[PDB]
């Protein structure tokens, strides 16, 4: 029965991992803002 | 325990784009050292 | 034969024909589908025609073409149009497939329609198209002897019947194939059923089997009355007990409830137990007399502090404020906790005279955290702090306050009316500083042993100080409130206490009552989502900090998607590093359960310019990591030590102490790392001041108790989320911002001991069970499955989380029952040879009785 446990605690992991992606984008453009602000 | 199976998949098929992530995070690493 | 030319002749005259016609077309309906898709509105309407007989042999043949034709919605209409040709029992792809489509249709609509009615499964409330698989499904199941199956789409599919039912005939009383078929019941549930009352009723069918109880599992039902916290069930129970008289089989069931139940259970148990009769051998367990006394002999037996690299630490220096009086005041009560030692206090002269005024609250705070567990004595440590013979000085004599809020947690109802007459004579104003530091004290006294019980006298009492806006005394006036309002709590405190947020614009007072806001909303899950919404729409810090814990503590046990991207975007969109640090931090309650993934979800939030986010991320995991495997987490932790940042070192050490306990001897690598780091941060000045403060505090965790008690939450002793451990982690994360509120982590420490004591009364002796497990019996910090015994495994350290491997002895005076039933705190196996040469010895628990 162990099948069935392992497998809904890797969906923990894909459900933080879907809007971890954007998170780094929007990341992204305060990185870029602050690279303009050290020029 | 087909219907479990099938849901199986969504894993395998995911963890392709959980791939594309780890390709942002290096290049966003770069930019915090670089800050 | 072919199916499309036939189907256009529908329009001629005798019929008689068209019933051969569809006979042949049953053979092609494997083959060619594609020509039979344009005459499939031929079929469908001629369904509804009460002059057309062939319904039955004209539905298996559009149900083997929608199906495949991609359709897996139609496959099961017109499956069952006719309810006879279908055959369940036929080993193929095409049935298995609508059994899987009807079934994941059926799960949908089992949730929706139970607002209307509960009994939607034994009527047709439900479309009968969706019950009739469901139904042969679960049947077909039964006869192939497969519980796997059955019992988890039951679950699912919100049906009561098959649980009730399949139980009779599966019937095998062996006996041991009745306890592990309703064991599936209670884990699944929790994470598969939404709805608590369908889950609710569950467990009271599973109460009726094990009513007369032939030697069935007595865990099951103690899982039972804890979840559902029914009066009725709780004390049938007892009154089972009374008809067979067992001294060993009530005794393992009196010690498991008082230590799994909530605090409005015990109440239960003890007041409500006595108005419609009691025990008298089993009263005095559920007051908590030998349970608190297993805390404190079991600890007094074997305890090792390793005085001389204690001595080490605390010798440095006598300055840096309270930041050195508190590390190695507060470390050294984790060795001594339970233990009743004073030595720190009474043997030690100098460390306590160093301190200053508010100095001396962690050397009084000590005690609390050293004699916790004391039911008797514990108003006698404090005797000459307590309010009437004075003191040195009153800021010292707040600390004694506090202390009794740590030991009595939970049975403190004796020291209920003594806290709360002491607050009541200060409602009124204060002249003085130190008079709020007497009720500061004083509302975290009060607030610990009530603990649990809502009150609505502590609630006004502790209100009319917030009316006061006290700088000191106010912010444990929120904190008390708070700990009285845990689980349901009062709907109308919500709005009043964030009302008073909005209004009061105070420093320690608005910090207050954000926690105090959070723990208001315990296990509520969604119903705590308007309090939520509130705090995340405004841009207050101190609003922003407790709503990400108010998350934690509702959201907390099986996990919520929802949650997890709830406290993500806090950590990203707000530039609050505070808020950041205590949105890390709330992700490791809901986590709980699965402590696998934690580690890597951790490192992911690792990585970024922000110190107070890789401060949060690694005592959140130290969390869940912490009494559970996966030992690869240290490592995460690695890179975590040498950030320059003060606060980030110390919340990793004090991580890496949670997780490194009983890891030692060829276990863990890094068990060697983090013991020379006890006296090299200490002592060298390149480190960090604040990273020596919490390396001294790790080395005592570790070492706590004598190397003994442990941090379990989520555990299987427990059974559910503690309530004393879960609030005790959050007060962690507030150190040197306001003072250090690390005695509030003693909640969480309980040791892990295997005895068999007696069938009786309580003994302790002292035998050996000779079974296979790693050394950690002689293993103290100095100055495969092999079938192999061992010298001593009665009690001391052992290892818990490996124990799995450890067996039990017949051949001594006891029997085994659960084959290592594995509980700590609560033990007392079967003796079926009582009052023998067991080699008895008397403990001090009479002390405490």
């Amino acid at each position: 029965y162990f099948k069935l446990k392992k497998l809904e605690k890797e969906y923990e992991l894909l459900t933080l991992q879907e809007d971890y992606i954007k998170d780094e984008q929007r990341h992204l453009k305060r990185e870029l803002k602050r690279a303009q602000e050290e020029v | 325990e087909q219907k479990i199976q099938e849901t199986e998949l969504k894993i395998r098929s995911k963890t392709e784009n959980v791939r594309r992530l780890e390709a942002q995070r290096n290049a966003l690493n770069d930019k915090v050292r670089f800050i | 034969t072919t199916a499309a030319p036939l189907l256009a002749l529908l329009r001629e005259n005798q019929d008689s024909v068209k019933t051969y016609a569809l006979e042949s077309i049953n053979n092609v309906v494997d083959q060619l589908w594609s020509e039979i898709s344009n005459e499939l509105p031929d079929i469908e309407a001629l369904y509804d025609d009460d002059t057309f007989s062939d319904r039955e042999m004209a539905a298996l043949i559009a149900s083997k073409v929608y199906y495949n034709l991609g359709e897996y919605e139609s496959a099961v209409k017109y499956a069952l149009a006719a309810k006879d040709r279908f055959d369940i029992d036929e080993k193929s792809q095409f049935v298995e497939t609508i059994v899987s489509k009807s079934i994941e249709m059926y799960v949908q609509e089992a949730s929706k329609q139970y607002t209307k009615d509960e009994q939607f499964y034994t009527k047709d409330i439900i479309d009968p198209k969706l019950t009739s698989i469901f139904e042969r499904m679960i049947e077909k199941c039964l006869k192939a002897s497969e519980l796997k199956l059955a019992l988890g789409i039951a679950l699912e599919g919100y049906r009561l019947d098959i649980i009730e039912s399949a139980l009779k005939s599966k019937l095998d009383q062996s006996t041991s194939e009745n306890v592990k078929i309703i064991n599936y019941l209670l884990t699944l549930a929790i994470t598969t059923v939404t709805n608590s009352k369908f889950r609710s009723s569950i467990l009271r069918k599973s109460f009726d089997f094990l009513m007369n109880m032939p030697n069935c599992d007595y865990l099951t039902l103690n899982k039972v009355v804890v979840n559902l916290n029914d009066a009725g069930l709780a004390l049938q129970l007892f009154k089972k007990l009374k008809e067979e008289n067992d001294e060993g089989l009530s005794a393992q069931i009196a010690f498991d409830l008082v230590s799994s139940a909530s605090q409005q259970l015990l109440e239960i148990l003890v007041t409500e137990l006595t108005a419609q009769g009691y025990d008298p051998a089993l009263l005095n367990i559920l007051s908590g007399l030998p349970t608190c006394d297993y805390y404190n002999t079991f600890l007094l037996n074997n305890k090792n502090i390793d005085i001389g690299l204690l001595n080490k630490s605390k010798s440095s220096l006598d300055g840096k404020f309270s930041l050195f009086h508190t590390a190695v005041s507060v470390a050294n009560g984790f060795m001594h906790a339970g233990t009743t030692d004073n030595s720190f206090i009474k043997a030690n002269l100098p460390w306590l005279g160093k301190a200053q005024n508010w100095a001396k609250f962690t050397a009084t705070a000590s005690l609390g955290v050293i004699h916790k567990g004391n039911l008797l004595e514990g108003k006698k440590v404090m005797a000459p702090y307590l309010p009437g013979s004075r003191a040195s000085s009153r800021f010292i004599k707040g600390g004694s306050l506090y202390g009794l809020g740590l030991i009595y947690a939970g049975f403190g109802r004796d020291t209920t009316d003594y806290l709360k007459n002491i607050i009541v004579e200060n409602s009124g104003t204060s002249g003085d500083e130190d008079v709020d530091v007497l009720l500061h004290g004083a509302s975290l006294g009060i607030g610990l042993a009530a603990m649990g019980s809502a009150n609505i006298e502590v609630y006004e009492a502790l209100k009319e100080v917030l009316y006061n806006d006290s700088a000191t005394s106010g912010e444990a006036a929120a904190l008390g409130m708070g700990l009285c309002m845990l689980g349901t709590g009062k709907p109308e405190a919500i709005h009043d206490m964030f009302t008073y947020s909005q209004e009061t614009q105070h420093g320690n007072i608005t910090r207050g009552l954000a926690v105090g806001l959070a723990l208001i909303n315990y296990g509520r899950q969604e119903l705590a989502d308007d309090l939520i919404t509130k705090m995340l729409a405004s841009d207050e810090s101190l609003l922003r900090y407790g709503g990400a814990f108010t998350i934690a503590l509702a959201y907390a046990g099986t996990g919520n998607n929802s949650a997890v991207k709830r406290l993500l975007h806090v950590a990203v969109s707000d530039s609050n590093d505070d808020v950041r640090r205590a949105a890390v931090i709330a992700l490791g309650f809901v986590l709980l359960r699965d402590y696998t993934t934690v580690p890597r979800i951790v490192q992911l939030l690792s990585k970024s310019h922000n110190a107070h986010v890789r401060c949060g991320t690694a005592f959140a995991l130290g969390i869940a990591c912490a009494g559970k495997g996966l030992q690869s987490a240290i490592d995460v932790l690695d890179p975590l030590t040498k950030d320059p940042v003060d606060f980030v070192r110390q919340a990793a050490m004090i991580a890496l102490s949670m997780i490194l306990i009983q890891q030692t001897e060829k276990l863990n690598p890094q068990v060697a790392d983090i013991n020379k780091n006890f006296l090299s941060v200490i002592t060298n000045k390149h480190q960090e001041g604040l990273a020596k403060f919490g390396a001294c505090v790790a080395q005592g965790i570790m070492n706590a108790g004598g190397r003994n008690v442990t941090i379990q939450l989520e555990n299987a002793d427990t059974g559910t989320l503690d309530t004393k451990s879960v609030v005790g982690l959050v007060m962690f994360s507030q150190f040197w911002y306001w003072f250090p509120l690390a005695h509030f982590l003693s909640l969480s420490f309980t040791p892990t001991t295997v005895i068999g004591i007696r069938g009786s009364d309580q003994a302790i002796p002292k035998f050996q069970m000779n079974c296979y497990a790693k050394e950690d019996a002689f293993s103290y910090p100095r100055m495969k499955y092999s079938s192999k015994p061992y010298k001593v495994d009665n009690m001391t350290r052992i290892l818990p989380q490996q124990s799995r491997y450890i067996s039990f002895i017949k051949d001594d005076r006891f029997v085994p029952v659960r084959k290592f039933k594995g509980n700590n705190g609560v033990v007392v196996l079967r003796d079926r040879e009582p009052k023998e040469p067991v080699a008895l010895i008397e403990t001090v628990r009479q002390m405490k009785d």
